[PDB]
RNA sequence: AUAGGAUAGCGCAUUCGGAAUUCUUCUCUGCGGGAUUCCUUUGUAGCACAAGGUGAAAUUUUGGGCAACAGCAGGUCUGUGAUGCUCCUCAAUGUUCUGGGCGACACGCGCACUACAAUGUCAGUGAGAACAAGAACUACUUGAUCAAAAGAGUGGGGAAACCCCGGAAUCACAUAGACCCACUUGGGACCGAGGAUUGCAAUUAUUGGUCGCGCAACGAGGAAUGUCUCGUAGGCGCAGCUCAUCAAACUGUGCCGAUUACGUCCCU
């Protein structure tokens, strides 16, 4: 039948793994067919700037980084059932998206 | 004998022979038959704005047409923009650092048009260019001639 | 008949080469779809040919090898390919022959060049600020 | 130009430490007077034990340290 | 089916030896097909003495800003040089090259008054390669004659001990000054 | 080319009041004429039907006459306007190509035109200074 | 300072076809110095000799040519 | 001028000091100009993790007492 | 072959682009494993060292980040709604608008870029990276094209999904190509005349493209002086940032890839 895709994104690696595992266990309780989960490539944002205010002294820089984690899960279930699966409290800083594939 | 069959091998297709030998053999065939269309602009034109002098070979258009035919064989669905990357070079800017520039798409547009008139190239489905059945037959037949050292 | 197929990879800098070895009617080795004798320059062809001349062509009698290599440069891909071919022969003899035959071949490869089987781990060093390269500092002036 | 074998490295001796002082044994025939004759000399360039030298003159010892 | 390698599939390595006893253990005559090997020859102190002699010669041609890193080009130049050497001498080019290395560097040197000192085997081999490649590079700077001919002439003269060689002329002067400070 | 030297070989050939060295290739011998570059010289040889691989100084008097006519009036021999060095004269409005001493004469008039007009470019030229924004 | 002819004459052309085929080592640079001609036409002259099987090609590259006499 | 008052343990280098040390700084305005104040606390470390990190210090080794 | 060398193969010949089965060698990655002077020998007088072994890796594994206590009248009041004291405040030192300047030149100094050519320049042909960014502005294909280029213009697609099988430049070529030691087809400064493009506004040329000028020095650089020990120096490009338009700069990335030493306290 129809397939539903869940995407999980966050900047906290520990939070992403916890949410993904809970979705996996809840889905298997309902006896659904699961594809995944898939660990998508991790993206890092970088910004380098000079440390000093004003201009004086040795030109020194510092580099700031920020990583983004992404997972995807595919479900073969009606939309009513997937609402039951995702109906649980989650950690802050994690967003889950629901889409219907064709 | 340097043209004998190696064991059970028989026949030849493209990529089994030297690229230059095939290209210069195809260019001679085009010129000898005299059916391809050669635009007048090739007499006074640089191959690209990244070059500083004329192509310096009077048969450069025939060679260019044969080269793009082999490119389409290897990568079906390629367009003019894709071919310009293959024929680019590095430009001299005087007292400033060099940079690479893609070739002009004008002459490449002419070359594909000339091959289409001959019935060797057709506009592929969903953009780009591709070889016709006749064009595919032409490429492999010439490859076997190069292998047995026939040439023009 | 049995497929008699094995797969093997080789690495060098950022180049990755994957070789598929299959029993066939006649020997046939091509890399990126090009036969061995059509590879240029002749210097890089000899490096790839070492994987055959070291042990001898008799051990490649009825093997068909196809090598696909991506990444790296003109020289890195040549070294990655020769390692995949040499490691591919060892893997084939490990699976469809005995140990005494496999051990003899491995000694000949190691006696000639260690990097025929073991990957060179060197990688390019990252740049640091205040330097034009990994280690070159900015020019300093006093007066 | 006799040939001598380095049998002992005494240590770097230059102020900038680019010269090494070694003890060499002359390679000669069994009946030759220079059999097992030993000299101390100064050497320029990387060297270690069991290297060989080409002495242009064998009648000059180097000052120790 | 295994066979011993031959350089550029033409030149044999068997019977290759140096007549200089002192340099016997610092010139390597291991067989190879081409002068190209991506080894770590500078990892340990004396490890570079085991690199094949022809590859050592090739590394000496990649010197100025134009030549840095052009190792494939250096191999092509060496391919023509060996052919020219063979025509000039009618003998094995590898043996001729080994002879030139064996007698291209001084055996006595003067260092900081000035004192006369001896030269270690490793430096003798290093200096011969450095001087011969230097002489050919400057001889061909603004000249009709191309680089392979200039390199072939330097090597053939050095192997015979002739004073027409750039390396031989420098070798005699250095040894003469050393005996002055003896 | 393995062709023996002719009896009428000339080391210096006179063309458009300019001494041209006869030991170099025809396209590269014509570029010694002011107003003719490497790009333009190849076009002149092609229109005159002259092999570009033959050495200069072997050119006959008839060939030199033809070359001068093409250089004088390139537009007559089907050379596009975008290929010429003076495409719309400010004082005349006619497309043409300048060569030989006419290049210097017209350059002098351009400087005098700006100076009399009292333009900023003309003032900079009078004092001998850069005009294209260099420091 | 160097003066090299850019085209053959009768006398130099005969010298090329008789003296050269007896050299041990043949190279356009060597012939240019010997006959006082430009390297461009010395290279062309050597190709003609090789076509007629008067000399043997030894080492060939896109920019290098080495010849030698026949047996 | 500046003044400092210390008592107890305090780690300063490495990366772990960003987990075990809680710090803050504020600007204070007198009648004569600005005053800077800073406070640092070395947290004790609780197993529950509510008050301080749960992992021990990165350079402490404990040997389990045998039965 | 126009004159065609050398270089593997000698139960089922090899290539290219519709439908099915299977499967993780290659790619993606959250937590783990792995190296500890571990094994042998030497100098040995407990702490340790040197050479080998094992091994993907053998010594702080490699490269970074963080870094105590005391100070300097170092810099910043041109980062802030951080600030004491002091100055101006209705033709204002506040704030807007128009124009000019911050870019002027006989000149001197620091740091870069391009070169002085044949281990080359030009003209063809081959194979072939990585880090990234994109409005949710970047970019493909096709017109333009019954005739330069640069442009215009049409449809379609887009953050491992489009660009993209990311066709980079060093590089290679037995291309039977041109040039031949000369300030020369080296070098590309300076300058002239068309035309297009960003912008409300290009004059002091904003930036590309075409033809012309090249008769501007420059043929390897005195005394002095900088940086560097392995995927390093050097060479070669690409991305980001600045950004309506402009990179000889900086921050990163990959490609080709060495000579020398593995020592000392002579100089600092
Ligand atoms: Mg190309
Ligand atoms: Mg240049
Ligand atoms: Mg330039
Ligand atoms: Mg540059
Ligand atoms: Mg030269
Ligand atoms: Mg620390
Ligand atoms: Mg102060
Ligand atoms: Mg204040
Ligand atoms: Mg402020
Ligand atoms: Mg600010
Ligand atoms: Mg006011
Ligand atoms: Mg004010
Ligand atoms: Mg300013
Ligand atoms: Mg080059
Ligand atoms: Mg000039
Ligand atoms: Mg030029
Ligand atoms: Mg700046
Ligand atoms: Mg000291
Ligand atoms: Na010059």
């Amino acid at each position: 039948g129809q397939t539903v895709r869940l995407t999980i994104t966050s900047r906290n690696a520990k939070a992403v793994e916890s949410v993904t595992s809970q979705l996996l266990t809840r889905a298997r309780d309902e006896k659904v067919t699961i594809h995944g989960p898939v660990r998508l490539p991790t993206r890092t944002l970088k910004i380098t700037t000079r440390k000093t205010p004003c201009g004086n002294g040795t030109n020194t820089w510092d580099t700031f980084e920020l990583k983004i984690y992404k997972r995807i899960i595919d479900l073969h279930a009606p939309t009513e059932q997937v609402k039951k699966i995702t109906s649980f409290t989650m950690e802050s800083g994690v967003d889950v998206s629901i889409t219907i594939l064709d | 004998n340097k043209i004998h069959r190696i064991g059970k091998r028989k026949g030849a297709t493209l990529k089994d022979v030297s690229a230059w030998r095939w290209i210069k053999t195809a260019a001679r065939h085009f010129k000898q038959e005299g059916k391809i269309f050669v635009p007048n602009c090739t007499e006074i034109m640089k191959s690209s704005h990244g070059r500083e002098r004329a192509p310096q070979n009077p048969d450069w258009y025939y060679i260019r047409c044969a080269a793009v035919l082999r490119a389409i064989y290897l990568r079906p669905g390629v367009g003019y923009g894709g071919l310009s990357k293959r024929f680019g070079n590095k430009k001299n800017y005087g007292s400033r650092p060099e940079h690479t520039v893609t070739s002009s798409t004008g002459p490449l547009h002419w070359a594909c048009k000339s091959l289409t008139k001959l019935g060797l190239v057709e506009p592929g489905a969903q953009s780009g260019q591709r070889l016709t059945r006749k064009g595919h037959k032409f490429a492999d037949s010439l490859a076997f001639q190069v292998q047995i050292r026939k040439f023009g | 008949y049995a497929l008699k197929q094995v797969q093997t990879f080789g690495k060098k800098k950022t180049a990755i080469a994957v070789a598929t070895v299959t029993k066939a009617a006649q020997c046939n080795i091509k890399v990126n779809g090009v036969p061995l004798q059509q590879i240029l320059p002749d210097t890089l062809r000899a490096k790839i040919m070492e994987a055959i001349t070291v042990v001898g062509s008799k051990y490649y009698s009825r093997l068909r090898i196809d090598v696909a290599v991506h990444g790296g440069g003109q020289v890195s891909q040549a070294y990655a390919a020769r390692q995949a071919i040499a490691k591919g022969l060892i893997a084939f003899f490990q699976k469809y022959h005995n140990e005494v035959e496999k051990a003899a071949l491995k000694d000949k490869f190691l006696a000639y060049d260690k990097f025929l089987l073991i990957a060179d781990p060197r990688r390019c060093e990252p740049k640091k600020w205040g330097r034009h390269s990994a280690r070159t500092r900015f020019t300093k002036s006093y007066r | 130009a006799q040939v001598g074998l380095i049998i002992k490295v005494l240590g770097r001796t230059g102020s900038r430490g680019n010269v090494t002082q070694v003890r060499v044994r002359l390679m000669a025939e069994a009946g030759s007077p220079d059999y097992n004759r030993t000299i101390v000399r100064n050497v320029k360039g990387p060297c270690k034990e069991n290297d060989m030298l080409s002495l242009m003159e064998t009648e000059r010892e180097a000052r120790r340290l | 089916s295994s066979k011993t390698p031959k350089l550029f599939n033409k030149w044999s390595f068997e019977g290759l030896e140096t007549s200089e006893l002192a340099l016997r253990d610092h010139i390597s005559t291991t067989a190879a097909y081409v002068p190209h090997t991506s080894g770590r020859w500078q990892k340990r102190r004396f490890y570079k003495a085991r690199m094949p002699i022809v590859e050592r010669l090739a590394n000496g041609l990649m010197f100025k800003g134009r030549g840095n890193g052009r190792k494939l080009q250096a191999a092509r130049l060496l391919k023509h040089t060996l052919e020219i050497i063979h025509l000039l001498t009618d003998e094995n080019p590898l043996q001729v090259v080994v002879d030139a290395v064996s007698k291209g560097a001084p055996r006595e040197d003067s260092t900081r008054r000035r004192q006369a000192v001896d030269v270690s085997p490793m430096r003798r081999v290093n200096e011969a390669i450095y001087q011969m490649c230097k002489g050919a590079r400057e001889a061909a700077f603004r000249n009709l004659k191309s680089m392979p001919e200039c390199l072939a002439d330097e090597i053939v003269n050095a192997s015979k001990g002739s004073s027409n060689s750039y390396a031989i002329k420098k070798k005699d002067e250095v040894e003469r000054v050393a005996k002055a400070n003896r | 080319s393995l062709t023996l030297i002719p009896d009428h070989f000339q080391h210096i050939v006179r063309l458009l009041n300019t001494n041209v060295e006869g030991k170099r290739k025809v396209p590269f011998a014509l570029r010694m004429v002011k107003g003719v570059g490497i790009r333009f010289a190849y076009l002149v040889c092609k229109k005159a039907g002259i092999d570009v691989e033959r050495r200069a100084g072997t050119l006959t008097a008839e060939e030199l006459e033809k070359i001068a006519e093409i250089i004088a009036d390139p537009a007559k021999f089907k050379i596009p306007d975008w290929f010429l060095n003076r495409q719309r004269d400010p004082k005349t409005g006619k497309t043409e190509h300048l060569s030989s001493s006419m290049v210097d004469t017209r350059l002098r008039d351009d400087l005098e035109r700006l100076k009399k007009m009292r333009a900023h470019r003309g003032v900079r030229h009078a004092y001998g200074l850069r005009v294209r924004g260099q420091h | 300072a160097l003066q090299n002819a850019v085209m053959f004459d009768k006398e130099t052309y005969d010298k090329l076809r008789s003296e050269v085929p007896k050299y041990k080592l043949i190279t356009p640079s060597i012939i240019s110095d010997r006959l006082k001609i430009a390297v461009s036409i010395a290279a062309a002259g050597l190709k003609q000799l090789c076509r007629e099987k008067l000399i043997r090609l030894v080492s060939c590259s896109s920019k290098t040519r080495v010849y030698t006499r026949i047996v | 001028k500046s003044m400092t008052f210390r008592d107890g343990y305090m780690i300063k280098s490495g990366t772990a000091h960003k987990s075990f040390v809680d710090s803050a700084c504020r600007h204070c305005y007198m009648r004569a100009g600005c005053i800077g104040v800073k406070v640092k606390i070395m947290l004790p470390g609780d197993s529950t993790g509510r008050n301080g990190p749960s992992e021990p210090l990165p350079d402490v080794i404990t040997v389990i007492e045998p039965k």
